[PDB]
């Protein structure tokens, strides 16, 4: 399936996935197309703040989802 | 702010679902936000009203929004927990009673991420036991978190309060034996930093140890495979340590729960480990043994800087138990290690329990091992604390048992020792007191035999100038095989060096030539046969045992006498930078700002464009001048500064506190073939005289007193490699193999100095290390010269990047550039060479995207690897030879393309002087791409799949010029046979025409006679045309000139030379050319021409087993041990011939290679996890996926192996070269 | 009409098509004939991807055709 | 047989049941007793939660049983 990620200043990247991918893969993914390290980086989603080492399963995220993407300081 | 201040006045409200709305709009404000984007959100204000809604439990839906919104302030940014955190009594009130689960994991959430930076708080409200009041029947999530509040709240507790945590220690004591990993971490770290705390007060420590804790502790140490980690294992060990030692009775009581048995079990069950485990090891078996006297003999002890005692002075079966049982192995770990503080604690140990023990006990313990060596080997030594040590246990070993030990000290070499030793404050009163005591030893003990003698007997006939014969070399090798020689008479009668001149040596005034000395040698070790007396046969003796035990002889001596020095922080070198000064050496302007900012780490080149853009590059700050050609160039003295050169390297060279606090100055400035018309070839050269030297090699520079056995030991593997060049006719066979000669201390050093992470960030490795590595490369294994020659070759990101790589350990953080390029594929080679051209010398790694494809990484670059050097082999270039084979599974458009293919390897095609230039100048072209392409695959850690030959190797190193007939047999083995007949049969020739009692006319009619295999050479009606290729002459007109007796020799050397040097000489000269234009041959020598295959191309192949299986892989996410699926592909995996092997080594990793090691090499261990499917459709009709980044294995369940058969084949062959999915 | 599926390394497989249809259909019959489902299949002709939820009338593709075959599973 | 049940704030609740009930039947009863809704409840025996569609025998609950009730709430 395809997910978009955007942030705060303005872009989409689009990315594609599995339902059994694991969160850490997916922000290792964003490091390498982006260059963001993965340790500042937040995933939020329905009001939720994202963990690691879950799967994307967990989170009943379907076709054509949009996640939040923001980093830290 | 705006919508902030109208949330404020919402949740300042009655309406129930007016604060509902509010608290909710809250939380989706506050989570989205960030520093920047919510600056200036007034806290002081919003917070009590947040804690006052919160203080309130007529509704069970708000609660759970409140304390989210209170996680997510707090998240949200980091300075607000000082006025955020006064809800304390409210979350623990809320705690100790429950009426929701999910409101009071939200609070143990909240409660963990403030325990951070505030638990004095919390520990002064007694959150202790109100976190764990109802511990059980929680989430899984929520256990760890309350945990670790317990763990952070226990970090720092006085030792004024205990009833907060008395009554719930032995909850977690027996929480401790929990099945999880995490739960069982910080339970552990809880008790460790509870017994830190309490060190100074017995009555705690007797208090927390009880005795569950123990044991409970012991099983989970002795269960494997290992749940709990490295450091968090060293924290146990550690507490283990301050237990036994702060209190003496613990020592007691956990000496009688055979922990002996438990130590064995972890030393050995020796299991590898790192140092500092071995440290804390050591020190626990220490502490474990009573302490030592300090009156007496040990008043040193001063200067150099009970109730075990009553458990002895008891039934000492138990002592008598624990040293039998741990006094081999505490042994075993001494004679194995290299460090500084684990030598000393091993000292210490051994010296206890060697004081401690009675007679028979030492007698009974010292009978299968070697003391004496040691204690002599260790008198001699810079480091003056193991001098102490050694004279102490020599005092008191000879003091208990005088009768035993004094024989072996005499023959060992430790009297003459003491007898040496005996003939601004601190350092002068030790050296006062060593001599005092070496003199009262001597003067009172040691004041007043048939091998020494035999041996000074047998090298007295070694001398040059008178001969021998052979009976002293038959008088050593008996002496050397059935004997009982030391390491001390060995060194006292001069034999290394006599041995050294007897083989090295050649001058007039010698009674005997070297060659016939050398075949002695030969005849005497070894079965090589007499001299004069060579057999018309073949040589090939048998027997080769006597050299093997004099070269093990030789390496226990080298070890005894070794005196290398070793040298094994972090946050200072990150922290602190350096200050410098630049002074002029004058059209450039004169530098008057002062310090300059230098990165210990940084290079010349920042500092040159630095200067470039700040405008004093001139005969406002520009980046056209920045946006290759040298303007600027500094320098230090009298030497110039390598661009490849870091300041903190040159500031120690050329120019150590002083290094970090002086300033430095750096000075800047502006910038006829006789071949072809005789038939006269170079003659064969012999590589053993090169080595046959007595005189150092100029590479080796330092100074140790074990210098004459390490050339004696070059010299023997000379001879021992190059042996057959000394007779007309042998094979080639080495008499011990290489891998015999490694030294077990050598190696252990090399190991512990390469992982000292600060000695790859400055490039410090000692002078010995590298010399001995680039002389005498047959010191150390396969794996130590790869990881010397990584850390060395290059810049330092690469080598930690190596490091990090290979062992897992102020945090180093690897920088490196990443230049993408992409490219199609239907043009692989053009493209390929383009982007070689382009970046081949850049010092950033190469990453390949495709067009048609999203996926990127390292899995891309691995598979262009692989097609490119499947694409140098086709048959229509037509560079090596081999024959012309159908690759196996082809593409759509590779079917039908022939590949060149050869069993044995790969060889240059030769051409003569009858080539078209446009042939010759694609040949070099080639040549050249090749060369650059496997020098960069060399830097970046990258696997080829070429399949090259062992003379390549040998042209690679430097080797073209000791090529013999031996060597025809890996290129073309047809014209071996043949090569090998003519060979025989000139020998034959050769002793006809060395009788002299004939005449001419007889003479020539058995010249003549002469036949081959019934055919005469006439009969034969060969040329000058090199066999196999009918278009290349060896010499000008080779055409009509028949090959007859008379002209043989000539013939058969002109094919050979032809065959191997002369015409495959522009080819590796451009191999050469293309290869150092990006990283210099000389770097190579630390290998042989056996070993490059390993560091180009991937391990052997071998067949895959479920033993060494259960190492690495490390299956999850619905695929636990024990299960179905996991099972029946890892029995399905071992079913292959290494076709499908390669095949799914590229599905997976991307590449038909492993690294050197096996399974276990891989830094991404295989991963397997379950694939979500539906619930509708079945899960058979489904293909396995993989992520090749991270090595990620999404295996579908199944109920048939037959089925998983069918379809992992299916999914290997019909989805490669493709990514579709990122 | 009888148009052809070729996957990468070396199969065919013949397949009769009605003139105008869905892909859904074809992946169908593909299905029928080897077994991939319907998440990692994807169609190359010409030199573009057949975007699904279309017909064959406005991809240009006529009898006696020749389909390409891409498995969608590595990453 | 009776068995008790333990909530999240005690409440010892001694409920008759037979081993031939369901966990369904036995929520019934605490439903009947007290009134939880059956959305909201999470009951969980030795560690294990019991799953409605077995029986008493299927658990191996015997007589003086002391069945642990906990709530739940839904997630998000």
């Amino acid at each position: 399936m395809q997910i978009f990620v955007k942030t705060l200043t303005g872009k989409t990247i689009t990315l594609e996935v599995e339902p059994s991918d694991t969160i850490e893969n997916v922000k290792a993914c964003i490091q390498d197309k982006e260059g963001i390290p993965p340790d500042q980086q937040r995933l939020i989603f329905a009001g939720k703040q994202l963990e690691d080492g879950r799967t994307l399963s967990d989170y009943n995220i379907q076709k054509e989802s949009t996640l939040h993407l923001v980093l830290r300081l | 702010s705006s919508k902030a201040q109208q949330l404020l006045q919402g949740l300042q409200a009655s309406d129930e679902s007016q604060q509902l709305q509010a608290v909710i709009e809250m939380c989706q404000l506050l989570v989205m936000g960030n520093e920047e984007t919510l600056g200036g959100f007034p806290v002081k204000s919003v917070v009590p009203a947040l804690i006052t809604l919160l203080q309130m439990e007529h509704n069970f839906d708000i609660m759970n929004h409140a304390c989210r919104a209170l996680t997510y302030m707090m998240e949200a940014l980091p300075r607000s927990s000082a006025v955020v955190v006064d809800a304390i009594p409210v979350f623990l009130e809320k705690l100790q009673v429950i009426q929701c689960i999910d409101v009071a994991e939200q609070a143990l959430t909240a409660l963990e991420m403030l325990s951070r930076r505030h638990s004095k708080a919390i520990l002064q409200a007694g959150g202790l036991a109100d976190c764990l009041l109802y511990l059980e029947f929680f989430s899984i999530n929520a256990q760890r978190n309350a945990l670790a509040i317990a763990a952070n709240c226990c970090q720092s507790i006085t030792p004024d309060e205990f009833h907060f945590v008395a009554d719930s220690l032995p909850l977690l004591t027996q929480r401790l034996t929990h099945q999880d990993k995490k739960s069982v971490e910080s339970t552990c770290l809880c008790f460790a930093r509870l017994v830190d705390n309490f060190q100074h007060e017995e009555n705690l420590l007797q208090q927390v140890a009880s005795k569950d804790l123990l044991t409970n502790v012991q099983q989970l140490l002795v269960v494997t495979p290992p749940i709990l980690s490295s450091g968090m294992f060293i924290m146990v060990v550690r507490m283990f340590s301050l237990m036994c030692s702060n209190c003496p009775t613990l020592a007691v009581q956990l000496m009688k729960q055979n922990i002996a048995e438990t130590l064995h079990f972890l030393l050995c069950g020796l299991v590898p480990r790192s140092p500092q485990e071995l440290y804390e090891l050591t020190s626990l078996i220490c502490e474990l043994m009573p302490c030592l006297p300090k009156e007496g003999i040990f008043a040193v002890d001063t200067m150099l800087k009970d109730a075990r005692a009553q458990l002895m002075k008891e039934d000492p079966e138990l002592a008598k138990s624990f040293i039998k049982t741990l006094f081999g192995v505490l042994y075993e770990v001494y004679s194995s290690s290299a460090g500084p503080a684990v030598r000393h604690k091993c000292l210490r140990a051994i010296l206890r329990i060697i004081y401690f023990a009675d007679a028979e006990l030492l007698k009974d313990v010292l009978k299968n091992h070697a003391v004496s060596s040691h204690i002599a080997s260790m008198l001699s030594s810079q480091d003056l604390k193991i001098v102490v040590g050694a004279l102490q246990m020599a005092e008191i070993l000879m003091q208990k048992l005088p009768d035993i030990f004094s024989v072996y000290f005499r023959r060992e070499g430790v009297m003459h020792q003491v007898k040496h030793l005996a003939e601004s404050n601190n350092r002068e009163k030790i050296k006062g007191w060593i001599k005092e005591q070496a003199h009262k030893f001597v003067e009172r003990y040691f004041s007043s035999l048939n091998v020494l003698q035999r041996l000074c007997a047998a090298t007295e006939q070694l001398n040059l100038q008178v001969d021998g014969g052979a009976e002293c070399l038959v008088e050593i090798r008996s002496i050397v095989s059935e004997s009982d020689v030391s390491s001390f008479e060995i060194q006292h009668s001069g034999f290394v060096k006599q041995l050294l001149l007897y083989l090295t040596s050649k001058s007039e005034k010698d009674a005997v030539s070297r060659e016939i000395r050398l075949k002695r040698f030969l005849h005497v070790f070894f079965s090589s046969p007499l001299p004069g007396e060579e057999p018309i046969g073949r040589v090939e003796p048998v027997g080769n045992a006597p050299l093997l035990a004099l070269v093990h002889k030789m390496n226990n001596c080298l070890s005894q006498m070794e005196q290398f020095p070793v040298k094994v922080a972090l946050k200072f070198f990150n922290t602190h930078q350096l200050k410098c000064q630049l002074q002029r050496h004058a059209n450039v302007k004169q530098w008057k700002g002062g310090p300059v900012k230098i990165d210990p780490l940084a290079l010349v080149q920042a500092i040159e464009r630095y200067l470039v853009v700040r405008g004093y590059g001139r005969v406002e700050i520009d980046e056209s001048l920045a946006a290759v050609r040298h303007r600027l160039q500094f320098y230090i003295g009298e030497h110039l500064l390598p661009y490849n050169m870091t300041v903190y390297q040159a500031v120690r060279q050329f120019s150590r506190a002083g290094i970090w606090t002086k300033t430095h100055t750096i000075w800047y400035k502006p910038v006829h073939d006789e071949l072809w018309h005789d038939g006269v070839c170079p003659s064969v050269s012999n590589p053993l005289e090169v080595y046959l030297i007595p005189t150092p090699p100029e590479n080796i520079t330092f100074e140790d007193p074990s210098l004459d056995v390490i050339l004696l030991l070059r010299v023997l593997h000379a001879i021992s490699r190059y042996w057959y060049y000394l007779y007309d006719n042998a094979m080639c066979k080495e008499i011990i193999p290489t891998s015999e000669f490694i030294n077990s201390k050598l190696t252990a050093k090399a190991n512990r100095q390469l992982q000292d992470p600060l000695v790859i960030m400055t490039g410090n490795i000692p002078t010995w290390l590298t010399e001995l590595g680039k002389t005498c490369p047959f010191f150390f294994p396969f794996d130590t010269r790869q990881m010397l020659f990584y850390v060395t070759a290059f810049d330092r990101d690469r080598a930690m990047q190596r490091l990090l790589d290979t062992n897992p350990e102020s945090r180093v953080a690897p920088r490196l550039d990443r230049k993408k390029r992409t490219v199609n594929r239907e043009e692989l080679l053009k493209q390929a060479e383009s982007v070689m051209q382009d970046l081949g010398s850049s010092r950033a790694m190469l990453e390949i995207q495709y067009e048609n494809e999203v996926g990127t990484g390292l899995g891309p670059t691995l598979e262009f690897y692989a097609l490119v050097s499947q694409e140098l082999q086709r048959a229509d270039l037509g560079l090596w030879r081999g024959e012309e084979v159908t690759l196996s599974n082809p593409k759509g458009s590779q079917e039908g393309t022939k590949y060149i293919q050869n069993l044995q390897g790969l060889f240059a095609l030769p051409f003569g002087r009858t080539a078209k230039p446009a042939h010759i100048a694609k040949v070099k072209m080639k040549f050249r791409f090749l060369g650059k392409l496997m020098a960069k695959a060399i830097m970046d850690f990258r696997l080829v799949d070429l399949p090259l030959g062992l003379p390549f190797y040998k042209w690679m190193l430097r080797q073209e010029t000791s090529l013999t007939s031996h060597d025809l047999f890996d290129i073309d083995p047809v014209v071996a046979r043949s090569v090998y007949h003519l060979e025989d049969i000139v020998r034959q020739k050769k002793r006809l025409e060395q009788d002299k009692s004939q005449t001419k006319e007889s003479l020539q009619y058995a010249l003549e006679t002469l036949t081959m295999n019934g055919c005469s050479v006439e009969d034969l009606g060969l040329d000058f045309t090199l066999p196999g290729f009918p278009n290349i002459e060896l010499k000008k007109g080779g055409k009509d000139i028949p090959v007859t007796i008379h002209n043989l020799e000539e013939y058969l050397r002109l094919v050979i030379f032809w065959a191997l040097n002369e015409g495959v000489s522009r080819q590796f000269d451009s191999f050469r050319d293309g290869f150092e234009s990006v990283f210099p041959l000389s770097h190579l020598q630390y290998f042989y021409p056996e070993e490059l295959d390993q560091l180009l191309c991937g391990s052997k192949a071998d067949t895959w087993d479920a033993k060494t299986l259960m190492e690495c892989c490390r299956p999850d996410h619905g695929y636990t041990h024990d299960s179905r699926a996991v099972k029946f592909l890892f029995e399905i995996l071992s079913s292959f011939d290494n076709e499908q092997q390669r095949l799914f080594l590229q599905f997976v990793t991307g590449s038909p290679r492993l690294p050197v090691g096996g399974f276990r090499s891989l830094n991404p261990p295989l991963t397997i996890v379950r694939k979500t499917f539906e619930s509708t459709e079945n899960p058979d009709d489904f293909l396995p996926s993989v992520m090749t980044c991270v090595n990620y294995l999404k295996l579908p369940d199944y109920s048939s192996i037959e089925i998983m058969r069918e379809k992992l084949l299916i999914a290997a062959r019909e989805g490669q070269q493709s990514f579709h999915l990122s």
